[PDB]
């Protein structure tokens, strides 16, 4: 929880909140 | 949740409206005991908004009309005519005394509560009852208060408590306690009390709507379904039946005609909880108080229909639609004439 | 009987995903609260919840087990695991990674852990868990004293010299043998010197010198 | 430089007023003194049965005002010596 | 319920009293209406007002309810004066000043309650934690008047023995202890504690702050003051790669943390790299360099685009001066290097003022400066909350000037204000005023370099327009291009032999933006969103203009010196504190736009502004 | 990490002649134990 990932040439990214 | 059946009836020869005319707007959706009265061939009627008329009983032509409003008058309780004066109640705790010939105000008095009851006149006194559970007697002459009796008022129903029925110097009264009593009219002295209603989960059960007096016996029913015959001069019970009915019932011919809380019509004997016949086809179709007219049983309902029933066996005599607005009030009949006022403010002669 | 469920739970406790051990334990708790393994299942759930860092449920299971078995041949195991639960709730992975000293954060969990370990040590003096609880009590006691020390330093910086004196005195009463008290003493000497209260400053200098080396 | 930087007023110690300080007499018990003045906030924990009543105020960017009252009691709880430093030296 | 009837009402009409009732089931509401009715009459001097009965009746067949109340009314009583006595602390002047009334004023029960609360509130400032105040009204019917007596018992002074904090798992204890005004070892003040509550709310680190004042079981005169907070998860790591064959490698990342590991420091690290643009920024600040509130911080940055390159640094110092007022000032430096500049009229006017002589319509050019500046500002902030204000106002005035030795000579001043005013007592209905103004200029015949110009439009200022499109547009000169075989109607070397308008915004040296937003409750959504979801309705306006645009030389083009060309729009917006940060969703429609304007009605962006 | 196994040892303070130290609280008192069992990674903490 409170974490998001994505991959989707590519658009790979993620967010991690404190 | 419920449906209202419409029975097929082989109608009597010629059901028909003799005349009709409007009287203001009508009671509409308010529940009340307001109904017309006939006296001296004059039909007296009022609109809740405050318009009060006297009509010619033969053709609906107006004879006299006044307005008692200055808020609206909020008139209620039903028109009572004593011959001398016309008495009208209100929800503003006012009692009006108008002349019967030309209805200017003769007097008005404050009675400490809504007069959701039919006033009655006996032995020179005007006997009224209000929503605070208070029985009050006014001086017929000038509206002065003569005495009161204060009963308890449980947080239950909006049923109007019946007008006192007076015989032999004292009146039978009762209220939404599940109790009835006899009070001496000369002083306002309580003579006796008795409880009619019997309940367990009593906090959800209303207690009492109308005593009927015969020589030596008083008949009364409670909302919870207790039908009791009592000793006129004591709390002694003559007999009881358990049966559910609220509305005013007819005692005549050594027969009792009741309208059940399920809108069943029943004919009973006078010596016990003995059924003679029932008419179940009107069940859950809201019925008003019955009357007996020209030997036939006359009832009506909120749909706008009137029905004629054979007083000897429950057989239907006729069905006719008169007013699409419905009948929420008591039908009346007197001196051979059958009169009714619709939910909307129209008075009919049928 | 569901021998394949107990056996699978045990195999998932030996290795594999902790969620599979929990799934198999729930396959017994939801359906067989009366069977021969109900208490072992409850103990396995407590262990599995601890191991998976699911703590509010380990605590709920601890209170259920204790209420159901006020007396039990291994009740001190459950008390020990409770103390470990409160100890585990003290840290944080992000604070740890960067080397942050977490001793100035909320200390309420440390006191709850301390109380439960003290109860364990006094109630069951012959428990095989005594040595570990003793080392934890020494560690946790010092961790608690550091909190009072840090508060004292903040107030010394603001200048609330009375708060400084009462804060350190409280440390003297409750933790006579910890390192924080010896480190704190000069803070009292200072508090007794910014205020013109020389007799107390000299008393503090003497107690500092007597125990210095 | 700092004289232009806001400094909230700092209060320390118990409150004193002459109306109450002038009421203490040798011969009073510890209960009578505590009642008249209130619970001490400072005392000597190192055995000596004595109380320190210190009224200190530091309004921002003003000086420090302080009144010190020291009460020495015997082992029976009876007050034997009253010292008073109305202001800092 | 078909009807509510009030029997015995002579001072007022039925509708006047019904207007204040919540009933129009009777359960529970009836008691609230009865209490409202008592206060309504008591506030008019009806000392003998009484409610005698509350009948509730069922209609036939349970198709409705009839409600009637019996009211007994008295006359209107006058208040002759107020006497106060008992064990007062000696602060008789303040109590008497609060108690004093104009003699003969209509008796009002609420003012009596006010006096009781004002006395307790007064005594709470000198350490009297638990006073006892009881009003003793007396009625003199012969004269239709009343008299009041008040029984006051000040009690004892209380001291704070300890201040303890609970619920802070990440934030350093020093942080919670900085935003406090009640000190240990000193007498209690109720107002000082409330100020501490407000400051903790203003830090913006918590979802909620609860307080308690627990009596010390071991002594009659000590209190343990306790704060409980629930920490908010703020600050998020962002990383990502956007590789493809159209752009090749595309990298972005950053850290935007308002509270760093709970240590009180704020850090902003941002950057990205692709084939055409480079960006990096580092910003670090310490709100408390000194224990008494002196703050320090600053930033480094670099960027370029292939055409310009720039980079620079700045350092800012600041400090509070009067609790609600603070000052900042600092120094910095920026390098700006331009190349391949388009032949724009505004840009070349500037360049001419700098002494440059570019060839007409010739993009083979360059220009660079090194500019050192000084910046300053002033802030006012009395808001009650960090994310959903209900009261207070904020004013941020900032600006910067060049210093000698710089290539440019200019100044810039901006003003950013907002005011929240509650409408209803539950703070769910609130009106928000939002305004911004700004102006810059040059010295010595020069003008503010174009890369510092103001822009407006977009989710941060005026909604419904494309970002940075409000204002004057570029006008091009008609020389050579290696792109015509990517061109523009005014740029082609062969298809354009005169001046013409394009849609490229250039911004300007002055602007104004204003809007009004109405904040409303969200009864359509579950209560767990009460502290995270807010909605509003709004109306926006704004304008940007170019000071000293020369209308006498370009008469076939709009006169950009007229500020009166106000752009207007309105719409609806949603604010949500999502688990990953504030989000702004909006839709708006314009009311008035001018030739060359470009609309954008559906908008979504991050907030953290205004 | 097994930080509790690297804690510094405890040692009490003494008073100089003529001074008395504050009265020691009975709370947070640690009894003397035998120390015969396993600790940390050497201790099997699985259910019985």
């Amino acid at each position: 929880d409170n974490v998001r990932f994505g991959l989707e040439a590519v658009n790979a990214n993620f967010r991690y909140c404190f | 949740v419920k449906m209202s059946p419409l029975p097929t009836v082989e109608n009597q020869f010629t059901p028909t409206t003799a005349w009709s005319t409007s009287v203001g707007s009508g009671i509409g959706n308010f529940y009340s005991n307001l109904h017309p009265a006939l006296a001296d061939n004059v039909v007296y009627a009022a609109d809740r908004a405050g318009l009060v008329k006297a009509l010619n009983a033969d053709d609906g032509k107006e004879i006299w009309s006044v307005s008692l409003a200055e808020e609206p008058a909020l008139l209620s309780g039903g028109v009572t005519v004593s011959g001398g004066h016309v008495y009208i109640g209100s929800e503003k705790a006012q009692v009006y005394a108008l002349n019967t010939s030309d209805g200017t105000v003769a007097w008005q008095t404050k009675v400490a509560g809504e007069a959701l009851s039919r006033p009655v006149v006996s032995d020179g006194l005007v006997l009224i009852h209000t929503s605070n559970g208070q029985l009050q007697a006014l001086n017929e002459a000038d509206g002065a208060v003569k005495w009161t009796v204060n009963l308890d008022m449980p947080s239950l129903s909006l049923r109007g408590e019946s007008a006192p029925t007076t015989a032999f110097g004292a009146a039978v009264v009762g209220g939404d306690n599940g109790r009835v009593s006899a009070v001496l009219m000369e002083q306002g002295q309580m003579i006796w009390q008795q409880r009619i209603s019997q309940a367990t989960g009593s906090t959800e059960i209303d207690r009492l709507s109308t005593p009927v007096v015969v020589n030596g016996v008083v008949f009364a029913l409670a909302y919870n379904g207790n039908l009791t015959a009592l000793d006129l001069r004591s709390g002694q019970i003559m007999w009881k039946r358990e049966l559910g009915s609220v509305n005013d019932f007819i005692v005549d011919g050594n027969r009792i005609y009741l309208v059940d809380q399920n809108d069943r019509v029943m004919a009973l004997t006078i010596d016990g909880g003995v059924t003679l016949w029932t008419q179940s086809d009107l069940l859950h179709r809201l019925l008003t108080s019955p009357v007996l007219y020209n030997g036939n049983l006359v009832v009506g309902d909120s749909e706008g229909y009137l029905h004629w029933i054979n007083v000897e066996d429950g057989r239907f005599v006729a069905q006719q639609k008169v007013d699409s607005s419905g009948f929420q009030t008591e039908p009346v009949a007197a001196d051979g004439k059958l009169l009714i006022q619709a939910k909307d403010g129209t008075v009919y002669s049928i | 009987p569901p021998n394949e469920i107990y056996a699978t739970a045990q195999q998932k406790l030996q290795d594999g995903n902790w969620r599979q051990a929990i799934t198999q334990l729930e396959a017994l708790d939801n359906r067989y609260p009366f069977g021969p393994y109900s208490q072992q299942v409850q103990l396995d759930l407590i262990y599995a919840y601890y191991k998976n860092a699911d703590l509010p449920l380990a605590q709920a299971a601890i209170d259920r087990f204790i209420r159901l078995n006020p007396t039990h041949p291994n009740i001190d195991y459950v008390m020990y695991m409770r103390g470990l639960t409160n100890m585990a709730l003290d840290d944080s992975a992000l604070q740890g990674f960067f080397g942050v000293d977490r001793s100035d954060r909320d200390p309420q969990h440390a006191r709850a852990a301390f109380s439960d370990f003290s109860k364990l040590v006094r109630g069951y003096p012959n428990s095989q868990y005594t040595t570990d609880a003793t080392k934890r009590l020494v560690f946790l006691k010092d961790r608690l004293a550091k909190y009072e020390y840090s508060v004292a330093e903040y107030y010394t910086e603001r200048g609330a010299w009375v708060a400084v004196v009462n804060r350190v005195e409280g440390m003297l009463r409750d933790y006579p043998d910890t390192q924080a008290t010896r480190d704190a003493l000069p803070l009292m000497e200072n508090a007794y010197r910014q205020m013109q209260m020389n007799a107390q400053a000299e008393k503090v200098a003497k107690i500092i010198a007597a125990n210095s080396s | 430089l700092e004289r232009v930087v806001y400094r909230p007023d700092i209060n320390q110690g118990n409150y004193l007023t002459a109306n109450d300080v002038s009421k203490i007499r040798v011969g009073m018990t510890q209960q009578q003194v505590a009642y008249a003045l209130g619970t001490p906030l400072m005392s000597d924990p190192f055995g000596t049965n004595t109380w320190f009543y210190v009224f200190r105020q530091q309004p921002g960017h003003e000086g420090v005002t302080q009144q010190t009252l020291t009460l020495t009691f015997n082992s029976s709880g009876v007050l034997t010596n009253i010292d008073n430093k109305p202001a800092l030296s | 319920i078909q009807q509510i009837n009030i029997v015995g009402n002579h001072a007022f009409t039925t509708d006047e009293l019904i207007s204040h009732f919540q009933l129009r089931y009777q359960k529970q509401k009836l008691a609230g209406d009865l209490e409202t009715l008592r206060s309504y009459y008591l506030d008019r001097g009806y000392a003998r007002f009484n409610i005698d009965s509350t009948q509730v009746s069922l209609t036939p067949d349970k198709k409705g309810i009839y409600v009637t109340v019996n009211i007994t009314e008295g006359d209107q009583y006058k208040l002759s004066g107020v006497e106060v006595s008992g064990n007062l602390a000696g602060h008789s002047a303040e109590i008497e000043q609060l108690t004093k009334i104009e003699p003969g004023e209509l008796y009002n029960g609420t003012k009596v309650t006010k006096m009781e609360d004002d006395i307790k509130k007064l005594l709470g400032r000198y350490g009297y934690a638990y006073p006892r105040v009881q009003s003793m009204p007396e009625i003199n019917d012969a004269d239709k008047t009343v008299k009041l007596r008040v029984n006051v018992d000040a009690g004892n002074r209380f001291y704070v023995r300890k201040i303890r904090f609970e619920g802070n798992d990440t934030s350093k204890d020093a942080v919670l202890r900085r935003e406090m005004r009640q000190m240990e070892g000193a007498w209690l003040g109720s107002d000082l504690v409330d100020q501490g509550k407000e400051r903790l709310n203003r830090l913006g680190f918590f979802e909620t702050v609860d307080t308690d004042t627990q009596r010390v079981p071991g002594s009659p005169d000590q209190v343990d003051v306790v704060y409980k907070v629930k920490e908010r998860n703020t600050g998020c790591f962002n990383f990502g790669i956007g590789y493809g064959t159209e752009s090749g490698v595309s990298f972005q990342a950053g850290v935007q943390q308002d509270n760093w590991l709970g240590t009180g420091y704020a850090v902003g690290i941002n950057g990205t790299k692709n084939d055409y643009q480079t960006y990096a920024e580092l910003s670090v600040t310490n709100p408390y360099f000194t224990v008494d509130g002196v703050s320090l911080g600053g930033r480094l940055f670099y960027n370029d685009f292939q055409t310009n390159k720039s980079y620079g640094t700045d350092v800012t110092l600041g400090f509070p001066i009067n609790e609600y007022n603070s000052l900042r000032a600092g120094l910095g430096y920026v390098h700006n290097s331009l190349s391949n500049m388009q032949p724009q009229v505004a840009m070349w006017r500037y360049l001419y003022s700098m002494g440059e002589h570019p060839s007409t319509s010739d993009q083979d050019n360059s220009f660079k400066t090194d500019d050192f500046t000084f910046n300053y500002g002033w802030t006012y902030n009395k808001l009650d909350r960090g994310y959903f204000p209900t009261d207070g106002s904020r004013v941020n005035l900032t600006g910067k000037v060049t210093i000698p030795g710089s290539d440019n000579e200019y100044y810039k001043v901006t003003l950013d204000t907002a005011t929240y005013v509650p409408i209803d007592d539950d703070h769910k209905w609130v009106v928000l005023g939002r305004t911004r103004w700004g102006y810059g200029d040059g010295l010595g015949g020069k003008e503010m370099p174009f890369y510092e110009n103001f822009y407006a439009g977009g989710s941060s200022t005026v909604r419904g327009f494309q970002s940075n499109t409000i204002g004057p547009k570029a006008v091009y000169f008609p020389q050579a291009s290696n792109y015509d075989p990517y061109d523009y109607e005014c740029a082609t070397q062969d298809g354009a032999k005169d001046l013409c308008k394009s849609d490229d915004a250039v911004g300007g040296n002055a602007m104004a933006v204003a809007s009004l937003e109405f904040i409303t409750p969200t009864p359509f959504i579950s209560d767990k969103y009460a502290n995270s979801v807010r909605t509003s309705f709004f109306w926006d306006m704004g304008t940007v203009w170019d000071t000293n645009w020369d209308s006498s030389q370009y008469s076939g083009y709009p006169d950009y010196s007229d500020p009166s060309n106000i752009r207007m729009s309105a719409g609806i917006a949603l604010q949500w504190m999502s688990p990953l940060g504030p989000l702004v969703f909006s839709y708006a429609q314009p009311f008035k736009k001018y030739d060359g304007d470009k609309a954008e009605q559906f908008q979504f962006n991050i907030g953290k502004t205004w | 990490d097994e930080a509790y196994l690297e804690a510094a040892p405890l040692a009490e303070l003494h008073a100089p002649a003529g001074m008395i130290l504050p009265v020691t609280s009975g709370d947070y008192a640690i009894p003397v134990t035998n120390g015969s069992g396993a600790v940390g990674k050497a201790l099997d903490i699985r259910p019985p």
